[PDB]
């Protein structure tokens, strides 16, 4: 959706994205190591680790620290946060590619680009492990599935996979049947970097730029020093696996797996990033945007962001389905991600994306609408523009890939989008790649109606009709004469107080509160182009207010119920078991505590008992007497 | 968290002062993290209540005085990243950049001889203007309101008449706390039955040295101009 910030500079060999933070820590072979905790578009520190080049970047594994490597040959761990050096050893005859931190007796592993990597005890001083099996110049060193099992990629044209021990390398085994590492149709070669038949895999492909692992798995996704970046699965080991990854023009420095995405991202040198599948695999497309020279690609293990690294420089782009679809079922919120997965009600520790049988932020959505029941939803998938998509409508009791056409809380059919329209029971369905009207008394509805064909606006987006009408326009099932349009506007959604009758309105930036239909009760505006505020039902105004979560207003009252928890936005109100959202994370299930309602009523009847009883007692937070306690 | 901390800013007389409620409704003077000092703008933040316990079920007032005449930091409009840290009974915290730091307030009214003024008006940093047009009021009440809001000066009247129309252009001057003088001529229609003014279509000409603050001021005032849901 947006590439938040972008200047091309840096000639980048090594890279990492913060699995915890939206940092990028970047290694240039300018000799530079940089941590920028990328969030606030600001570098925390920048040390050009030595005069010579810098190849390596790896995680310590903790929260915010770098373990770093230069042509110094030195393993440094320095905490940005603590701006200090943790324990120190230099390095052999080449730089350090991967590191891991362990702790029987706060104990340490260091992975290196030369010769050996040594694993050291500073407590009850003994040897956990010795790794020989590297030579010089490691492009991409890796922890395996078993984290402390590993792979390395070399400019010595080998790959090393090692076995470790608590008293140096060894494994005991005797049950298997054939091997995929090497044992049936196809398979790729051993290299030489070490000397024990674990597997030294052949890193010859003019040398290997990157190696990347498959967690439980031994598939590797690779950057290679050949146009050929050749993919091999050692969880298969295909033939036409002797695949050379092809640009149009030269190279494929890297091509990578994204933890989450069952895909390959390739990047190259004709000025390009090239786009690849890996779910059913195939070169999708090539994308060109300069830099005829790169060596890294990355997708966050935080998965926050995604980015591609190059010689001439770098780019980070940010994703969103700015604003994205919903359904309500008792004391529960449904979301469809702008970015981010579920978060479809209730919470438990830090942030929880709601994973349920009512998969919300997940599918390939054109549109999502509750089909009210505490037991039903209607859903369009395959999203997008087509002739038409599929909608598979699902039961809250148990959703499915497509639920039963037999069942009418499961039905699927074909159709592109389904959309509400005003004077509430007519609907739009698109079941042609254009204007079908959908109209039903029921809102378990899936109805098809070409009459009301009326283009003069060709298939696009609106929801009480607004192909940017800038009005919500009311109709029946055919007509060639407007009933009427009212000039008011939407988020491109109209908010109903649960089902399909909310005179509480969304607007994209701003949202307006109405009672049902246009009665502009009050009109909301804020100016942060991000969050939410919530209604319980028709116009119950909850507003989020910092680490404080607030009722904007009730009866004649205003109140702080309970207090927020870093950013949250009120989305809306699912029952008493309260639900809150920052956008799609930074979330709540919540024991309530209203303030105000009770209050202007209470107040109105002079009544205090409650407040008192709560023993609730502010008046200042900046102030807080100023609702009317000032007045 | 039990520990709920709520905070807002109070700027009480020069001093922008930090109301903090850290309420530690914690189950103990839970360990607390870390905080860091800094030069600020013509201010510097300057206090921290020392301890780092998040005393159980307990409420606390944590005060930050800020130093309001020094610390240049040129991160305009403030909006500078600030840290409360995750450094102890805390895994995270809040890192925040501020927003909420605006102009209309800062500048005080200030004054001039008109001929010289005109000469000057023209002379000044021309480079910013914003338009006045639209509201909820007559520029009598409206003007007064705006004036008070920014705490700034309109230098002089000619009786021509801010009433029957007027077809008056109002010259305004102000000087701030860190001393910029800002000049305006806004020329405006003005309310009155089937005569003219319930919009303006008056142009607010803003001169302030940097265009960036200056225009921004024109905006700021634009925010100021009307009265609606922030």
């Amino acid at each position: 959706m947006l590439t938040k910030f972008e200047t091309k500079s840096a000639r980048v060999k090594g890279l990492s994205f913060h699995p915890k933070r939206p940092w990028i820590l970047t290694s240039l072979h300018n000799g530079v190591i940089q941590l920028w905790d990328y969030r606030m578009c600001t570098l925390i520190d920048k040390f050009d680790e030595h005069d010579g080049p810098v190849r390596g970047i790896d995680f310590h594994k903790q929260q915010p620290l770098f373990v770093s490597g230069g042509d110094d040959y030195k393993i440094k761990v320095w905490n940005y946060k603590l701006r200090r050096c943790l324990f120190t050893l230099l390095g052999h005859l080449d730089y350090i590619r991967t590191t891991f931190f362990h702790h029987e007796y706060p104990w340490i592993l260091s992975a290196s680009d030369d010769q050996t990597i040594r694993v050291w005890n500073w407590q009850s001083r003994t040897c956990v492990c010795v790794l020989t099996g590297h030579n010089h110049y490691v492009m991409c060193a890796q922890f395996h599935p078993s984290e402390d099992l590993v792979v390395s990629a070399s400019l010595d044209q080998t790959v090393r996979v090692w076995d470790i021990s608590g008293l140096r390398k060894k494994n005991l085994s005797p049950g298997a049947v054939e091997s995929d590492v090497r044992g049936i149709t196809g398979v790729d070669l051993f290299g030489t970097t070490d000397a024990v038949v674990k597997h030294v895999l052949e890193g010859h492909d003019r040398g290997v730029n990157w190696a990347a692992f498959h967690p439980t798995m031994p598939l590797i996704v690779s950057g290679a020093d050949d146009r050929q970046v050749k993919i091999w699965r050692m969880n298969e080991s295909k033939a036409w696996e002797v695949d050379t990854c092809r640009g149009h023009y030269n190279n494929v420095s890297c091509a990578v797996f994204h933890p989450r995405q069952e895909l390959i991202l390739s990047n190259s040198e004709d000025k390009s990033i090239r786009v690849w599948d890996m779910s059913k695999r195939t070169g999708v497309q090539t994308f060109r945007r300069d830099h005829d020279r790169f060596w890294v690609l990355a997708a966050h293990p935080n998965l926050n962001l995604f980015a591609a690294g190059h010689d001439g420089g770098m780019i980070v782009f940010k994703l969103e389905r700015e604003r994205p679809a919903y359904a309500v079922h008792g004391n529960m919120l449904h979301y469809v991600k702008d970015r981010f997965l579920r978060q479809l009600d209730f919470n438990s520790s830090k942030d929880v994306a709601v994973m349920q049988l009512r998969s919300g932020s997940k599918f390939p959505v054109f549109n999502m609408s509750y089909n009210p029941a505490e037991n039903a939803v209607l859903l369009c998938t395959r999203a997008s523009n087509l002739e038409n998509s599929t909608y598979d409508l699902y039961t809250i009791p148990k959703d499915a890939d497509s639920q039963n056409p037999d069942a009418p809380e499961g039905k699927r059919s074909s159709g592109l989008t389904a959309v509400w329209v005003a004077r509430n029971r007519f609907a739009v369905l698109d079941r042609m790649h254009s204007l079908l009207i959908k109209n039903l008394k029921n809102e378990i509805t899936k109805k098809i109606q070409v009459p009301n064909c009326d283009e003069i606006f060709y298939a696009g987006t609106g929801n009480l009709l607004l192909r940017d009408a800038d009005s919500i326009t009311l109709f029946d099932v055919q007509q060639k004469r407007t009933l009427a349009s009212v000039k008011i506007s939407k988020v491109k959604y109209v908010i109903w107080s649960a089902d399909m009758s909310h005179v509480a309105l969304l607007a994209k930036h701003a949202i307006v509160i109405c009672n049902r239909k246009l009665d502009a009760l009050c009109n909301i505006h804020e100016n942060i182009r991000v969050k939410s505020g919530a209604w319980d039902e028709s116009g119950v105004f909850i507003y989020t207010t910092s680490n404080h979560i607030k009722y904007a207003v009730t009866t004649g009252d205003h109140g702080i119920i309970r207090t927020l928890d870093l950013p949250i936005y009120v989305t809306r109100v699912k029952g008493n078991n309260v639900y809150c959202l920052d956008r799609e994370c930074r979330p709540r299930v919540l024991t309530i505590d209203p303030t105000e309602f009770k209050f202007k009523l209470a107040l109105i009847n002079r009544k205090y008992d409650e407040v008192l009883h709560m023993v609730r007692n502010a008046k200042l937070v900046g102030q807080s007497i100023i609702a009317y306690l000032q007045k | 968290d039990p520990v709920y901390a709520e905070a807002y800013v109070h700027v009480n007389q020069y001093d922008i002062v930090l109301d903090v409620l850290v309420v530690n409704q914690t189950s103990d003077t839970l360990q607390n993290c870390t905080l860091e000092l800094a030069t600020l703008g013509d201010l510097k933040l300057v206090e921290k209540p020392s301890p780092l316990t998040l005393a159980p079920h307990d409420f606390a007032n944590i005060k930050a005085n800020v130093k309001v005449a020094s610390t240049e930091n040129g991160i305009i409009f403030g909006n500078i990243v600030y840290d409360v840290s995750g450094a102890a009974s805390d895994r995270n915290c809040v890192v925040l950049s501020d927003i909420h730091i605006d102009i209309m307030d800062y500048i005080q009214p200030a004054t001039c001889t008109d001929a010289e003024f005109r000469q000057m008006w023209a002379e000044f940093e021309w480079e910013n203007k914003v338009t006045v047009n639209t509201n909820m009021t007559d520029l009598n009440d409206y003007l007064q309101h705006i004036l008070k809001s920014t705490n700034m000066k309109c230098l002089t009247p000619e009786k021509a008449l801010s009433g029957y129309c007027g077809f008056m252009a109002a010259n305004l001057y102000a000087r701030s706390i860190f001393g910029e003088d800002a000049l305006a001529n806004v020329s405006i229609e003005k309310p009155v039955h089937q005569g003219p003014d319930a919009a303006v279509t008056g142009h607010i000409r803003i001169r302030a040295k940097s265009q960036g603050m200056a225009l921004s001021l024109g905006d700021k005032i634009n925010l100021s101009q009307k009265k609606t849901s922030l």
